[PDB]
RNA sequence: ACAGGUUUGG
RNA sequence: UAACUAAGCUGUAAAAAGCCCUAGUUAAAAUAAAAUAACCCACGAAAGUGACUCUAAUAAUCCUGACACACGAUAGCUAGGACCCAAACUGGGAUUAGAUACCCCACUAUGCCUAGCCCUAAACCCAAAUAGUUACAUAACAAAACUAUUCGCCAGAGUACUACUCGCAACUGCCUAAAACUCAAAGGACUUGGCGGUGCUUCACAUCCACCUAGAGGAGCCUGUUCUAUAAUCGAUAAA
RNA sequence: CUGAUG
């Protein structure tokens, strides 16, 4: 039982399939969990949106939509509206610390979606633009 | 490893800028912090989870399926009688962690000496 | 209060004493008991060497009993126990001889299985975290468990009943319900299981 | 302790600074 | 210790070794004014805290005739004896 | 973005756990130190704050690394007492 | 009543321990060790002469004794 | 200057 | 800036305001800044400097030494250019009795480049430079106590980083810098209480929760209070 | 979340 946590890079000789398609074909799933809001979207393997659902979408409200209950039923919602479309596999790529970053993984599996890949893909700028500044001066 | 220490705070002969700028004394105190209410996870996880998926396949009934409901109380039994038999048995050894009210008993006993 | 941390819990079985040379490793424990001059608390009121009697009798009836009324809540046992009884015997005398091989007359019988299957199996912790509380599914002891089906089935006896319908009358029928399992009670503990696996995603949040 | 004298400097500077302002 | 240079001989590798030739000299005066407090009835006094050779240094002390002490040294045992001791005591005239 | 994809800070999931999964992609961003810097940088700190966090964190390491030294040099004291009553 | 006399005319402690605070338990202490010195030595040349010839008389369970 | 009084809970 | 999807996005402890030419993904110049390495302590006289490469280069065969000369962070000014992002100010939305503040949104000067000024900081490592010592020696704390040659300062506190002067591309400024008058104090460290709307730990065997029993808040009555009403008692009137 | 004075 030979597994690596590596993902399966593309220019290599693997054999790993999941529902008869390969790596590069299973659809993305990207979770924005900001710190107010967590957003949900399903798109294909050609950058094609096939899911949209959010917290703010789902009939939360603004302190309401923060909690992870909100991420979970987005989540519910997301898969949902995605096997609606018939898709099996799908590769996670979350955005943002947010308090929604768990609870929206684990509501494609709550909602009936296999959760193959998680990428952590957050904006980590290399001193770039100058952000905000601090709060309670 | 320890980082250096040498060329870092200010002194009378230090030739460059002091580096690091200490907010009390860096002098090892002859007793440790207290650990902050050391917490402790959940048992018997796996066992539930066996446990009610019985109920939610077999609707709700427990003459279904039965051995998923004498390990869930084996499990459970189990767990009682190591946490109250491990917390005499690690308080009693050190062979592993130990609570700091042993650690200040042991720095105690050679403590740093700032004087002399 | 008046029993020191000395007096221990007597022991009511005969048959404990009665073979003291069948064994030795009970006979180690029993031949120091009484040479430690351990005292021993008075025997209660309530409990005696009766072999028709049961604690777990005495427990419900304990349950039952409102104030300090004890005869009340014996009588009603005993007419709980003789509607149980004559029930089942017209039952019994209804039917045929396939039947005559199946259904039970014991009302100690019927009322200890019908506890067990009135007994849940886990229950619901409310656990404060992050300001709200969240029920959290936690296994219960055995004596919870119990404490719990039998509290079920009284409160459902003294609310859910009509003024004209008697306490005995009513727990002769929640008593044969519950040995079918088809009874409120087994509907509530039902209730608390779906409830509890609805809840499951959340067992990560005990520490015990 | 010393921010007694910080802060008395302190407004002397400010009352200087309004005065100007002001004339 | 700082005050233990003139009577260190060397150091082999870290540790330290010390001159016996001294060793011996000081030995000698010390036996000497030991010697004469005993001959001349003075109170002779052990006193040593370490948890080793508490029960060796006692047992020589009964032997010999003089006092020993190994235990948790009390505050104003000889400052304060007349307090901590009895009303009016007699100091030890030697502690070793 | 220039980079190519699924290959930067990406986890394989094993017979569909996702739990551990999760917990190993968040244990490599603490352990290589992503999480704590987007926690910093979600607000601007100034130079002035900064020069001050690092030596705190530098002196409050070293103190750390001095007492955890202590405690295993002399962990080996920990025994019973052979000498009790002494 | 209290302590009776420590030391004679000459001055000098009669016990040997008077130095300690505790002639009397410090004594006891001693006398004790030096018992359990005397009865792990005597129980070492017995291992070693392959001699067990003793009890344990440590379970006080139908004697009481506290 | 052979000095003393005077700040402060001290 | 274009293409697919949705009616929502941002926003706080909770909201509102703002944007719905909005939000996510795929691509995308120009500008600003330069994750980890850094638990490193180097360079430079100091301020200062750590995204990469190239050219030039980092004085004194080496004492101290100005009011002379030359530099001198951010912030400010002038002219030209740039403007993603942050934001003085300003306009709104919260909270407060009030909030022209801390909280949220939009936006400007400004932060960005060249040229020319302004020459200020807790410019603090509050410890001057040059060559050394561990001798005597703890006011307190703090970074232990000191030598020989020097430079520049220090005469109670407030008045006072003030006015009067001189000089300065500075003109609400900078350097130098008093006096009248008021008081017998003004100051640094320390010891102990008190306090803290800054913290950590501890347990309560009717006690906080996990939990058990019986009660008040629903009806009437009694009784005691706070109120209206009279010429018509009073005290108590948070745990207590 | 906020709460002024003696
Ligand atoms: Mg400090
Ligand atoms: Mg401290
Ligand atoms: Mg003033
Ligand atoms: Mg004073
Ligand atoms: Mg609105
Ligand atoms: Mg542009
Ligand atoms: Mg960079
Ligand atoms: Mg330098
Ligand atoms: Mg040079
Ligand atoms: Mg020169
Ligand atoms: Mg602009
Ligand atoms: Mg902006
Ligand atoms: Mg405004
Ligand atoms: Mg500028
Ligand atoms: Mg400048
Ligand atoms: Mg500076
Ligand atoms: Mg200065
Ligand atoms: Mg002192
Ligand atoms: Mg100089
Ligand atoms: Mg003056
Ligand atoms: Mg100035
Ligand atoms: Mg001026
Ligand atoms: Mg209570
Ligand atoms: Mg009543
Ligand atoms: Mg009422
Ligand atoms: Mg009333
Ligand atoms: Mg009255
Ligand atoms: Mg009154
Ligand atoms: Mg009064």
């Amino acid at each position: 039982s030979s597994f690596s946590i590596y993902p399966p890079i593309p220019g290599q000789e693997n054999s790993l399939r999941w529902a008869g398609k390969k790596f590069e074909e299973i659809p993305i799933a990207h979770i924005k969990a900001s710190y107010n809001n967590t957003q949900i979207q399903v798109v294909s393997a050609a950058h094609q949106p096939l899911a949209h659902a959010s917290c703010g979408t789902e009939g939360f409200r603004n302190a309401k939509k923060g909690t992870g209950i909100a991420a979970q039923t987005a989540g519910i919602a997301a898969a949902a509206k995605a096997t609606g479309k018939g898709v099996t596999h799908v590769r996670v790529v979350v955005k943002g610390l947010g308090p929604g970053r768990l609870s929206a993984i684990k509501g494609l599996t709550m909602g009936g979606l296999e959760v193959i890949s998680i990428t952590d893909n957050t904006p980590i700028p290399h001193n770039g633009c100058r952000p905000r500044k601090a709060r309670r001066l | 490893a320890t980082p250096s220490l040498r060329g870092r705070l200010a002194r009378l002969g230090n030739p460059r800028r002091p580096i690091l700028k200490p907010n009390k004394p860096l002098i090892l105190a002859n007793h440790v912090g207290e650990r902050r209410r050391e917490k402790g996870e959940a048992t018997c996880i796996t066992e539930m989870s066996v446990m009610m998926a019985c109920w939610k396949q077999n609707e709700f009934r427990d003459e279904a399926c039965r051995k998923e409901i004498q390990d869930f109380f084996d499990c459970a039994s189990r767990a009682e009688a190591a946490r109250k038999m491990r917390s005499i048995q690690e308080n009693l050894g050190e062979l592993g962690s130990l609570p700091p009210k042993k650690l200040n008993k042991l720095l105690h006993r050679f403590p740093n000496k700032p004087h002399v | 209060s008046r029993y020191g941390p000395e007096y221990k819990d007597p022991q009511i079985d005969k048959e404990y004493y009665r073979k003291p040379l069948a064994e030795q490793t009970e006979e180690e424990k029993y031949e120091r008991d009484f040479k430690k001059t351990q005292l021993i608390k008075a025997a209660p009121a309530t409990k005696t060497s009766s072999v028709f009697e049961d604690p777990v009798i005495s427990k419900f009836t304990n349950m039952m009993m409102k104030g300090g009324n004890k005869v009340l809540a014996r009588s009603l046992m005993t007419q709980t126990l003789e509607a149980v009884k004559r029930k089942q015997f017209a039952k019994y005398h209804a039917a045929s001889a396939e039947e005559q091989a199946t259904i039970e007359r014991n009302p100690y019988t019927i009322f200890h299985q019908a506890l067990k299957n009135c007994e849940p199996v886990i229950g619901l912790v409310p656990i404060l975290k992050g300001g709200h509380f969240y029920q959290v599914p936690v296994p219960l002891a055995d004596r919870r468990r119990r404490f719990l089906a039998m509290k079920w089935m009284i409160a459902e006896c003294r609310e859910k009943k009509h003024r004209r319908v008697l306490m005995p009358e009513k727990l002769s029928q929640e008593l044969l319900e519950a040995f079918h399992n088809q009874g409120p009670v087994i509907k509530r503990k039902h209730d608390m299981h779906k409830m509890a696996e609805a809840n499951r995603a959340l067992a990560h949040y005990r520490w015990w | 302790k010393n921010i007694l004298k910080i802060r008395r400097r302190k407004m002397n500077h400010h009352k200087y600074r309004k005065l100007v302002k002001r004339t | 210790h700082r005050f233990m240079e003139p009577y260190l001989f060397g150091s082999r590798l870290g540790q330290d070794i010390i001159d016996l030739e001294q060793t011996a000299a000081h030995l000698q005066l010390a036996l000497n004014f030991t010697a004469h407090v005993a001959y001349r009835e003075g109170i002779i006094l052990f006193v040593s805290r370490h948890r080793q050779f508490a029960h060796l240094i006692e047992t020589t002390a009964r032997d010999c005739g003089e006092y020993a002490h190994t235990r948790y040294f009390k505050g104003g045992l000889l400052t304060n004896a007349p307090l901590l001791l009895g009303p009016g005591v007699r100091l030890p005239d030697l502690i070793i | 973005a220039n980079h190519l994809k699924f290959i930067a800070r990406t986890v394989m999931v094993q017979e569909g756990n996702v739990e551990g999964a999760y917990r190993t992609l968040n244990r490599i961003l603490t352990m290589d130190g992503l999480i704590e810097d987007i926690k910093r940088r979600r607000y601007y700190e100034k130079p002035c704050r900064r020069r001050q966090r690092e030596s705190y964190e530098t002196c409050r390491r070293i103190y750390n690394m001095e007492m955890a030294r202590k405690i295993n040099f002399l962990m080996r004291k920990n025994r019973a007492d052979p000498w009790q009553g002494c | 009543k209290q302590r009776a006399i420590q030391w004679g005319e000459d001055g000098r402690p009669f016990h040997f321990l008077f130095y300690t605070g505790k002639q009397s338990y410090y004594s006891l202490m001693h006398d004790t060790y030096g018992k359990l010195l005397d009865v792990e030595k005597h129980h070492n040349q017995l291992r070693a002469k392959d001699l067990l010839a003793e009890k344990t008389k440590i379970l006080k369970d139908p004697i009481g004794s506290r």
